[PDB]
């Protein structure tokens, strides 16, 4: 209930704010008010094609990192445990291979943006 | 006359090294960038007030 | 009365408009530099609500500074079609009200009137930055002025 | 009342982003010996209100090459993820008690930059296109940092409760204890809401866009009180997280003037920086923090999971 | 009406799911997933799951950042196609919200369903359970013991992170 | 066997029938894939929360830790087919049909 | 030495941040082997009554078990007041 | 001067300082005066389960003490 009615309630605030501002202000438009913003002249024709850019590696190395982090997350609720040693043996375990990934990551190009 | 702008060669010895380590960790160059703005908070704005305050000719 | 409804209601926009104008800098020549002093603090243009903001799709007037050639009015107008429109355009200088200086060349146009409508004109070469705040000042009364629910209720 | 309570943040809550915006300029007009907005209203008083006016009432326009759906929601994104993350905080008491308030405000957080994008995408041009993908490997990248750096601060909580917060600081502030994290923290929230060391994200400069690259009067306005709320709980959140205050349960109202002036002292920092530094380029910002940050970062984690143990100091999970 | 808000939640979640399995272009897949995924997180909230249900938030939510960061990138078609546009993808997407829309009538008006297993409707809310948890609960305890009684799972799962990073660079490093 | 069930046991139906009807991307088959994995993850803490499986609580992080793993295989193999041939769509890549 | 020295001084002049993380990273392993109160902690994780103390049933030579919760015998947490 | 600052401030201050006295004022006047009981384990929501019962008025902060007894 409560935090149902917290979403919904933002939500139509948010909506109720685009509905006043694409209807209370009325519109006198055309064709050349709508044409894509590219600092005065002509665009070449973009926006669409293949715009590839360079850390697409460590990109996906953070989807990887990101894994590491929801995997180290539950350790406020591990070192309520009666056996610490391999509770903290295992945690820094995990941050090592966090570590060597990053190690070794980074001396194989890695966090280097392709040119 | 020339001067030479940066030629400027840090010494290796264990104090220098250590002030340069201190200065990359805890940001102080970023720190007195950020204590010389609040300086000029503290000060007189120039802003003359137009139109009752016109520039001097 | 509904009269009086309508005037207040313009005044209050009206008010919202003139209190706001967001330039879109179209720096050209020393016209545009003696504007920048306008924004530095000895006249702090920022301090009239009027503050530089670029993208037109965010902004509300164009400053005309400096000469305007053939080459790029095209880029001009462009500019000029993609403000959200309540807009005005304020003509910085001798050479963008009229050519100025280079009036009778090959490759400046007479005036940036023959390629956008302008508003108030600025006169100078270039108008002291004290000046375009005095022009600045005249298009906020010219915003007070304005009468566009009255016409609407009167329509 | 429940209605009354939500209205009574969300109507502050607006309100707070609608005077930041003044206490931007005439903050940035002193530090920059100007004097900012003092006509509209005494000192300034109602300029953002004629600015928000403005901002309701000049033309709204699609853009004519847009995708109409995705361009009109990224708005509504924005401005209901912001809304939304102020709920667990714990002013006092929390308007909502989250048993785990910390993963919550992570999640929805992370959710704010699907908004920049979609608008940017949607928006289909070369500016837009460019900031978006400047801006979302840039937050990701900032956010590896940031699930860290909350994780090892709050291992001397034993929960991820904000309420326990209040309790966990009681005696003795939590920077003292983890300051090293504090100042990659701060920093990182200096980058997930792309103030201005790493505002590249709007890329004024060399972008002109990005935040808002078409988006006019409705739009732009949410687009801007969707990152100005950010700033001011991002500190909110840094202010509960790190410098905590007395609470006593007869009297909240002293916690609540208390931690109101740690969120106003951490905003105008966030304001102070904004005018004393240059931007960062995109590598630099990347560089940053996939290499320098980051292996702080896990070293001081580890030194946390550990110094509790050594010391015997393990806190109450309840 | 505040019945069950588990078939609601889970009927959005597969209409949802109908979506980017109807082959859209892929930036609008990713909002079709992330819909699936964030009412897919309020249907564990809604059972106890309280960690859990944040968790595939967070990780989701990047893991489907960068999948559509990446269809930008070098996967991103000059004229996009949208939810109307081909009458392919227009089929594959009618065609999913009318076969589910098909089941949940099937669904909710006998309440004996015997497709391939056994349906019956008569309320989520009756498979819970009545009882305490003490002063802990029950999802958290369970996922903290990883560290505990899971060494095991750490290793392999460690391990093959780090030989994650591995094949990822060498794959796409080449020449 | 409640209507939950039903929904979620259905839904992993149509990721497997979208993945195994490629029209014309490899981006979108991906999503099908990762599609999958909710499903499985979402039925899977559905069953060890009801049955208070408490030490296989950890079985949907696991799950998780996993998905990705492929997740991020599926973009990378995406990145070369997309870079040296330009598209995603899974039709010019039948050079191995000889 | 003087291989260790020269390498130390001049990591610590053009990485100071890596020199550091591995400082504190090779610090958050070893001590805590070495520190006494680790069994402190296992102790106090382990006198934490999350659970029933469920009794078990009385038929006699039990002398360490206490009859009453009162009861001197049977394990006594004095040591965390005094800790 | 600077001084002219501060109004900026004081106007977000106090707008800033509603919701935490809203919150904090609504949770005692919508519970008699204590304030909201917190449940984050279910042995918690057990105890205030209970206090509803016991209430006879299906409020859990209506509360009785050794009166209710005798
Ligand atoms: C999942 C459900 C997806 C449903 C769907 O078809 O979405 C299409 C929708 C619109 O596609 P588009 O590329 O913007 O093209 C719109 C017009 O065809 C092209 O632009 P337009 O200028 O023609 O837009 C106006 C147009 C289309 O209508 C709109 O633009 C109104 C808003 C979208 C309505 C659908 O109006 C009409 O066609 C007549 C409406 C009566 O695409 C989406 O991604 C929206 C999904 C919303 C899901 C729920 C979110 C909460
Ligand atoms: C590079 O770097 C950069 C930045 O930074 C890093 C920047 O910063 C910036 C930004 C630039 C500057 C700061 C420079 C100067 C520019 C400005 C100051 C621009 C100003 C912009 C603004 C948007 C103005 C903001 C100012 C104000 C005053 C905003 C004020 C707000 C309002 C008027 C609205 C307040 C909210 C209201 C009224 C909410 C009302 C709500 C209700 C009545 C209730 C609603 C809800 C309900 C009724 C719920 C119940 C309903 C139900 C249940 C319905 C159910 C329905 C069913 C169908 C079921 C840039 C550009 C940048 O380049
Ligand atoms: C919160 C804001 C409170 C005040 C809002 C007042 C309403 C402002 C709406 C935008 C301006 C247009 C308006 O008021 O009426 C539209 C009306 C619409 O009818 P109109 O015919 O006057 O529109 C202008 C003229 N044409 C159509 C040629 C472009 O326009 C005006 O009032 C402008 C004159
Ligand atoms: S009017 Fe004078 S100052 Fe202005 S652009 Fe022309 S020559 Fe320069």
């Amino acid at each position: 209930m409560n935090i149902m009615l917290t979403l919904l309630t933002n939500v139509t605030l948010a909506s109720l704010l685009v509905l006043i501002a694409f209807w209370l202000p009325q519109l006198n438009a055309y064709s050349e008010k709508t044409s894509p913003y590219e600092c005065g002249f002509d665009p070449m024709g973009s926006a669409r094609l293949p715009f590839s850019m360079k850390f697409f590696l460590v990109a996906i190395t953070f989807l990887l990192f990101d894994l590491e982090i929801a995997l180290l997350l539950p350790l406020p609720w591990a070192s309520q445990t009666n056996n610490l040693k391999t509770m903290l043996t295992m945690a820094l375990f995990l941050l090592i291979l966090l570590a060597a990934s990053l190690a070794y990551e980074w001396t194989q190009k890695g966090l280097e943006w392709a040119e | 006359t020339y001067k030479f702008v940066n030629m400027r060669e840090p010494s290796m010895d264990m104090k220098s090294v250590t002030d340069r380590a201190a200065q990359t960790l805890l940001w102080t160059e970023l720190v007195r960038g950020l204590g010389m703005t609040l300086s000029y908070l503290f000060r007189e704005p120039a802003t003359i007030n137009y139109p009752f305050e016109k520039g001097p000719l | 009365r509904g009269e009086y409804v309508v005037a207040k209601l313009d005044d209050l926009v009206n008010w919202a408009r003139r209190s706001s104008l967001w330039p879109m800098t179209f720096g050209l020549a020393c016209c545009a530099v003696e504007m920048m002093h306008m924004a530095a603090p000895r006249y702090d243009m920022d301090r009239f609500g009027v503050v530089f903001r670029a993208s037109p799709r965010q902004s509300d007037v164009m400053i005309v500074a400096g000469t305007l050639t053939n080459k790029m009015a095209p880029a001009l107008r462009k500019v000029y079609d993609q403000m959200p429109e309540p807009r005005y355009v304020v003509s910085m200088g001798s050479c963008a009200n009229g050519g100025g200086y280079y009036h009778y060349s090959y490759s400046v146009v007479r005036g940036c009137d023959r390629i956008v409508p302008v508003d108030i004109y600025v006169p100078g070469c270039p108008p002291t930055a004290e000046a375009l705040l005095y022009g600045i000042l005249q298009l906020q009364r010219k915003i007070k002025r304005e009468k566009r629910l009255r016409i609407w209720y009167r329509r | 009342m429940f209605m009354i309570n939500i209205l009574s943040l969300i109507i502050p809550i607006l309100l707070a982003v609608a005077f930041l915006t003044l206490v931007e300029r005439k903050v940035l007009g002193y530090m920059q010996l100007r004097k900012g907005p003092n006509v509209v209203g005494p000192y300034g008083l109602l300029q953002p209100i004629a600015d928000a006016l403005k901002l309701v009432t000049k033309e709204p326009l699609r853009p004519g090459t847009s995708s109409i759906s995705m361009f009109i929601i990224a708005p509504i994104l924005g401005l209901s993820l912001a809304l939304t993350m102020w709920v667990p905080l714990p002013m006092p008491y929390p308007l909502i008690n989250m048993n785990l308030g910390v993963l919550f405000m992570l999640a929805m957080s992370s959710l704010a930059v699907y908004s920049i994008l979609w608008s940017g995408w949607a928006s289909n041009s070369k500016y837009a296109l460019i900031g978006a993908l400047r801006a979302v490997a840039q937050t990701i990248s900032y956010e590896v940092t940031l699930a860290i750096i909350l994780l090892s601060v709050l291992l001397m909580n034993g929960s991820y409760t904000l309420s326990t917060l209040i309790t966990t600081q009681e005696h003795i502030w939590m920077i003292f204890t983890s300051w090293p994290l504090a100042m990659m923290w701060f920093i990182s929230t200096l980058a997930e809401t792309n103030r201005a060391p790493f505002d590249l994200t709007e890329g004024e400069s060399e972008l002109v866009s990005g935040f808002n690259v078409e988006y006019a009067a409705g739009p732009f306005a949410m687009f801007f009180m969707a990152e100005y709320a950010n700033i001011i709980m991002m500190n909110a959140f840094t202010a509960i997280l790190f410098l905590g205050a007395s609470h006593d349960p007869h009297t909240p109202e002293l916690y609540t003037i208390n931690f109101v002036l740690k969120t106003l002292a951490l905003t105008i920092t966030f304001l102070w920086i904004r005018a004393s530094y240059p931007r960062f380029r995109y590598d630099q910002l990347m560089h940053l923090l996939w290499k320098s940050f980051l292996p702080l970062t896990l070293a001081l984690c580890m030194w946390h999971i550990s110094l509790p143990i050594m010391t015997a100091s393990i806190p109450p999970q309840s | 009406m505040t019945m069950y808000i588990a078939f609601i939640l889970s009927t959005i979640f597969v209409i949802g799911f109908v979506g980017f399995s109807s082959k859209p272009s892929p930036i609008y897949g990713g909002l079709g997933l992330i819909v699936s995924g964030g009412v897919g997180c309020g249907i564990v909230l809604n059972f106890g799951g309280s960690f859990l249900g944040l968790m595939v938030f967070l990780i989701y939510l990047g893991g489907m950042l960068v999948v559509f960061g990446y269809t930008t990138a070098m996967a991103t078609e000059m004229y996009p196609e949208v939810w109307v546009s081909n009458k392919t993808v227009f089929g594959a997407f009618v065609s999913g919200l009318m076969m589910e829309f098909c089941m949940v009538y099937y669904a909710l008006k006998e309440e004996e369903v015997e497709i391939i297993f056994k349906f019956n409707g008569l309320g989520d809310w009756v498979i819970y359970d009545t009882g305490d948890s003490g002063f802990f609960s029950e999802e958290a305890m369970g996922i903290a013991a990883l560290y505990s009684y899971g060494t095991w799972l750490v290793i392999v799962t460690g391990w093959s992170l780090l030989i994650g990073v591995v094949v990822i660079m060498e794959i796409t490093r080449g020449n | 066997m409640p209507l939950v069930y039903m929904n979620i046991i259905m839904a992993f139906a149509i990721a497997l029938a979208g993945l195994l009807m490629y029209r014309s991307h490899l981006m979108s088959s991906l999503l099908c894939l990762e599609g999958m994995m909710l499903s499985l993850f979402i039925m899977s803490t559905l069953i060890i929360l009801n049955t208070h499986f408490t030490l296989a609580n950890m079985m949907p992080i696991i799950l998780l830790v996993f998905a990705a793993c492929e997740a991020a295989l599926g973009l990378s193999l995406l990145v070369m087919v997309s870079n040296t041939y330009g598209t995603d769509y899974v039709q010019n890549l039948n050079l191995l049909q000889c | 030495a003087g291989r260790i020295a020269s390498f130390l001084k001049n990591a610590w002049a053009k990485e100071p941040v890596l020199v550091a993380s591995f400082a504190i990273g090779g610090l958050a392993i070893i001590l805590p082997s070495l520190s006494p109160y680790t069994n402190y902690a296992i102790r106090i994780n382990r006198a934490t009554p999350y659970n029933y103390p469920v009794p078990l049933r009385d038929d006699g030579n039990m002398p360490d078990v206490p009859s009453h919760p009162q009861d001197p015998q049977g394990p006594s947490l004095e040591w965390l007041k005094n800790l | 001067m600077w001084f002219e600052i501060l109004p900026g401030i004081a106007v977000m201050a106090a707008c800033l300082f509603i919701p935490g006295m809203a919150t904090a004022h609504i949770h005692k006047f919508t519970n008699g005066g204590k304030e909201k009981r917190v449940a984050h384990f279910s042995y918690q929501w057990n105890l205030m389960e209970r206090d509803r019962c016991i209430s006879g008025v299906n409020r859990y902060h209506v509360t009785k003490g050794l009166e209710n007894i005798d």
